[PDB]
């Protein structure tokens, strides 16, 4: 009724049995339809602050209740709220992967297909927020369970009924993630071992996720990334050099000529740096060709060839 | 090369600098230069490209550059970028012929543009404005023919400039070559929709000179056959229709000629799915302001329309085409030319023949 | 005698050089025996003659076989392998029409024999540059030499750490850069195969040391290859895959993963109230912001730094024998001459990537012309359809 911060501070630091009563009442209000969005917002705000009971979320019925909501409901606001709540929870309860890995993956796939379908009965702004949440979920899952999540991606987006979902939604996300080192040193059950998750605090899970992450909906996540980071934190030259170096080198050769008519090592050092300047100029030219190619492919990307063929079919009203 | 730098460098007198640079030009195109000597010679005369030195010194150093390109050539490497930077980022603006002579040797008239590929795109525009000269348009033909791949962002602007050179230049061979430049843009690249209307206007204007007639039609064929053909036909039609363009007879001679030629002329290009039934109403307004030579083109093109497509002209089309003839006849009173009298009479005679043949299917009453 | 004409092949007069070149081309056309090719190769080895190099690199059939045979013969012989491999690199980068013959000629087995069973880091670095160049020219050689490529990568990446006893650190910067380029090439061309090989050969207890010190930094520089989701271990080696792609297309395939412009340039890879009630969670959900609000990297640039004389073991960074004069120790002269030859080959490899990107820049024009044409063609057909409705 209030969104009162001091009451939220009371709630974030409860203890037994009031601890149990809080999670029970949150779970009840997630079960019912009317209270669902309100209590999901409370859950998000409380969980953001790492409450005293942060490790009891891993086994309370509230986590299944949230996941059930995220797999059954269609309210985009409720779905977005719950997804962001879940993403916030994963570093706090990473052990729950061993229980609900398939539910996390089901939620990711379902809402990726949602981002693909885009029901217009709900606003485009809400769907962009939902896609940003799905992007955050992809990043969080790939960071926390790399081999498991890659296996899910391969097994779920190599299916013919989701390859379009893949290319249109998920494949752009793969541009923003490095190859996870646990794809060479890890295992599937190594990402569900409770000991590994206990050896890392909430921050360390997020740091590891960030180690493999990089940086229209992509415009939204870029803008929101820069904004929140502002809250968090405050070639011709090469050619011009190489011609001079060559003139000097020919001068050196002109100094050799009087001798038949230590300096050797300086001569070799300058000659070597001349080759580095050549290689640097080549790298700049290569980068320029590349930037030109990025431009060309951007302007070739727009493709309605299917619609053009369909218009050819209707053009056969020539018949 | 050896110690001759004593006579090439700034210490020696300018007359002797030029003398020895000529003697270097002869070895530059005939002797195998020792390595790194190109930039050493260049360093010895890089200041000869300075205005206080007369144009004789500039010509002598540009001749050295050209001779070095001619002889040493494929061994220049990054020195190609150096020479092209010299020619483009010129420490003057006066000389064009000699810089173009160096550039022609540097790119084999414009087909060999390695290492200078990116900056050539800006160089094309810069030199065009500095001069849309003849030999440079030869070079531009070769450039678009083999190396349009780097002019991609500027093809729009190149066409917009070339449209406004083809409208006005006393040198005939200038447009004889500009047609070739556009032929390259048409055949080895493609024109933006923001450039096509001005291309249409400039082609329609350009055909009106007798020596350029067949080359201009060849260019129009090469474009009008592409995908741009349909947009081009519709733009030509709307150039017939809009009230603002009404008075422009030479443009409308082009417009009538090309539209009729493409859809129903002898060298028709079959990709145009535009029915004559939908184009003849633009020929309606092509006569909104009578003229002594535009309507000659109308009657000739309609002569090939009727004498060829006798049967495809059905009754709604004939209801239009008879009004076309009605406007032509109202004009026949005052256009007065024996040739126009003759051709209009021949047209109506062929309509009469086709009526006796019953190849005419239109309204006999009207 | 052809030897006299050789002496005039490098004549000081361009006319005489071109006379010898034309006579040699005529002889090559007339006589199909390898003798001319063998004489050219031997003379080039003794002179590093540029016109002779051009004559060698412009050869067509049947002398392509003779060129390959003489190059293979000398590649085996370690006494001339460095020079003959430089010649082979020149031949390869020109991309002759018999480029596809590289997948089966006996020369490629000799090259992999060198790169897997030799110790001169100058040669190994040169050979890795040549192999990275040749892989996109014959990407179909996956199913034939995949594990050979993988094992060479592993061996030389372990060499980047284990510091052979006779090798100054300069060579190991070159070698690490070359192996990094090979890593990019392999992981781009064969993503699933290379990832599985990485797991198998670097979950090993005896190679985890090399992994942590060498390969994990390389892993920081590449995206996840989308073929880890869409590809197959069989698919990457299937020639049905590579039949579509030219050399530059394979180079850009490798570029699709790269985070490092100093080796490979990325391209064409993948792409309530005033706030909403959930907005404050983006703070802790989005990846790079969450790093801060949760309530609590140089691989090829290193080679550039070393050649910029910025950082190394101190005499190997900037020793200078001018301080007390005389003549330098000839070992230092050799060390720089070797480093110069390595940088020369590295420069040639960058020239190759530049050429390939230029070629793709040309091909993408032919693509873009069609793309734009059809883009307008869509609306043009809409107009045509409306007109036909009329």
């Amino acid at each position: 009724e209030t969104s009162s911060q001091p009451a939220l501070h009371i709630l974030t630091t409860l203890q037994e049995p009031h601890d149990k009563h809080l999670l029970d009442r949150i779970n009840e209000y997630v079960g019912k339809a009317a209270t669902r969005l309100s209590i999901l917002s409370l859950l998000g705000h409380v969980i953001r602050l790492q409450p005293s009971w942060k490790h009891k979320l891993s086994q309370a019925p509230l986590l299944p209740s949230l996941l059930k909501c995220l797999k059954m409901d269609t309210d985009v606001v409720v779905l977005t709220t719950g997804v962001l709540v879940l993403i916030t929870m994963l570093p706090m309860i990473p052990q729950s992967g061993k229980q609900h890995l398939l539910d996390f993956f089901d939620i990711f796939g379902r809402l990726s297909s949602w981002c693909l379908k885009k029901p217009g009965h709900v606003a485009e702004v809400y769907l962009v927020h939902l896609h940003a949440s799905v992007y955050a979920l992809f990043h969080r899952l790939y960071g926390m369970y790399p081999c498991n999540f890659v296996s899910f991606l391969r097994s779920h987006y190599s299916m013919k009924e989701n390859l379009e979902t893949f290319e249109e939604v998920v494949k752009p996300m793969m541009e923003h993630v490095r190859i996870h080192p646990e794809l060479v040193t890890g295992s599937k059950d190594h990402e569900l071992d409770p000991r590994r998750w206990k050896r890392l605090e909430t921050h360390d899970v997020v740091i590891e996720c960030a180690k493999i992450s990089l940086d229209t909906a992509h415009h939204f996540v870029i803008r929101k990334t820069e904004e929140l980071l502002k809250k968090a934190k405050g070639p011709m030259e090469v050619l011009d050099r190489l011609i001079q170096q060559g003139a000097d080198a020919h001068s050196k050769e002109l100094n050799k000529l009087p001798l038949p008519s230590i300096r050797t090592l300086r001569d070799q050092l300058l000659l070597l740096h001349n080759q580095l300047l050549y290689e640097r100029f080549k790298r700049q030219q290569h980068a320029l060709r590349n930037r030109r190619l990025l431009r060309k492919v951007i302007k070739a990307a727009a493709l309605e060839e299917h619609n053009a063929a369909m218009k050819d079919q209707l053009k056969l009203q020539e018949k | 090369t050896a110690e001759i730098l004593r006579e090439l460098s700034m210490e020696c007198g300018l007359n002797n600098r030029i003398r020895m640079i000529g003697q270097i030009c002869e070895v530059a195109k005939t002797k195998k230069f020792e390595e790194h000597a190109v930039e050493a010679l260049w360093k010895a005369v890089a200041d000869l490209l300075q205005p206080e030195r007369p144009l004789e010194a500039r010509h002598a150093v540009l001749a050295l550059l050209k001779a070095i390109v001619q002889g040493q050539g494929e061994r220049l490497g990054v020195l190609r970028a150096l020479f092209f930077k010299v020619i483009k980022d010129y420490p003057s603006n006066e000389d064009l012929h000699e810089r173009l002579e160096v550039f022609k040797a540097l790119t084999d008239n414009g087909r060999h543009i390695t290492y200078l590929e990116e900056e050539l795109a800006d160089f094309v525009l810069q030199w065009m404005d500095v001069g849309l000269s003849s030999e440079f348009l030869l070079v531009l033909v070769n450039l678009v023919k083999f190396n349009s791949c780097y002019l991609d962002e500027y093809i729009a602007r190149m066409v917009q400039m070339i449209c406004l050179l083809c409208v006005r230049t006393a040198s005939s061979v200038d447009i004889e070559v500009s047609l070739q430049v556009l032929d390259a843009v048409v055949c080895y690249n493609c024109l933006p929709a923001e450039s096509l209307p001005l291309f249409i206007v400039t082609l329609c204007r350009t055909i009106n000179v007798k020596e350029l007639c067949e080359p201009c039609w060849k260019l129009m064929r090469n474009l009008l056959g592409t995908h741009l053909g349909h947009s081009a036909i519709y733009n030509m039609c709307h150039l017939m229709e809009d009230r603002a363009y009404m008075e422009d007879a030479p443009l409308l001679r082009g417009a009538v000629f090309f539209v009729g030629m493409a859809l129903w002329g002898a060298h028709r290009l079959y990709s145009l799915r535009n029915s004559p039934t939908s184009v003849l109403p633009s020929f309606y307004q092509a006569m909104a302001c009578p003229n002594e030579v535009v309507s000659y083109e109308i009657v000739l093109s309609i002569t090939r329309l009727i004498k060829k497509y006798r049967k495809e002209l059905q009754v709604v089309a004939w209801d239009i085409l008879l009004n076309i003839i009605e406007r032509l006849l109202q004009q026949l009173q005052t256009l007065d030319s024996p040739e126009l009298r003759t051709i209009v009479h021949d047209l109506l005679t062929t309509v009469e023949e086709l009526c006796d043949q019953n190849e005419f299917h239109g309204s006999q009453e009207r | 005698n052809v030897g006299e004409l050789l002496a005039m092949l490098d004549s000081p007069m361009l006319g005489v050089r071109d006379d010898v070149t034309a006579v040699f081309k005529e002889n090559l056309n007339s006589d199909r025996g390898p003798m001319l090719v063998n004489t050219l190769v031997d003379y080039y080895l003794e002179t590093s003659s540029q016109p002779a190099l051009h004559i060698l690199t412009t050869l067509q059939e049947p002398h392509d076989k003779h060129l390959l045979d003489r190059i293979n013969e000398y590649v085996g012989k370690a006494a001339t392998r460095l020079s003959i491999l430089s010649l082979l690199g020149h031949v390869i980068r020109l991309q002759p029409s018999w480029k596809h013959k590289l997948s089966q000629a006996p020369l490629l087995p000799s090259l992999l024999k060198c790169l897997k069973m030799d110790t001169d880091v100058v040669v190994l670095t040169t050979g890795v540059l040549v192999l990275i160049t040749m892989l996109p020219m014959i990407p179909q050689s996956g199913k034939q030499h995949l594990l050979d490529f993988f094992d060479i990568f592993g061996r030389l990446s372990s060499w980047c750490l284990k510091k052979p006893g006779h090798v100054a650190e300069v060579y190991l910067v070159h070698l690490h850069a070359s192996v990094y380029a090979l890593f990019h090439r392999l992981y781009g061309m064969y993503p699933c195969n290379f990832v599985s090989f990485l797991r198998s050969h670097y979950s090993m207890k005896e190679n985890l040391e090399t992994f942590e010190e060498v390969v994990k930094p390389m892993m920081e520089h590449v995206r996840i290859h989308p073929e880890l989701v869409t590809g197959s271990k069989d698919h990457e080696l299937d020639p049905r895959r590579w039949k579509r792609l030219e050399t530059h297309d394979v180079v850009i395939e490798c570029a699709k993963i790269s985070l490092d412009p100093t080796e490979a340039s990325y391209e064409d890879g993948y792409s309530s109230g005033q706030p909403p009630p959930y907005d404050h969670l983006f703070e802790v959900a989005l990846p790079k912001t969450a790093h801060h609000f949760v309530i609590r990297l140089i691989q090829q640039g290193a080679d550039a730094h070393s050649k910029e004389l910025n950082k190394l073991p101190l005499p190997s960074k900037s020793v200078d024998w001018t301080h007390f004069g005389g003549s330098p120790p000839s070992d230092e002269i050799r060390t720089l001459r070797d480093q110069l030859l390595l940088l020369h080959n590295q420069l040639l490899y960058e020239r190759f990537k530049r050429q390939q990107h230029a070629l793709r820049n040309r091909r993408l024009l032919r693509k873009v012309i069609k793309a734009a044409a059809l883009e307008e063609h869509n609306a043009a057909m809409k107009d045509q359809l409306k007109l036909q409705e009329k």
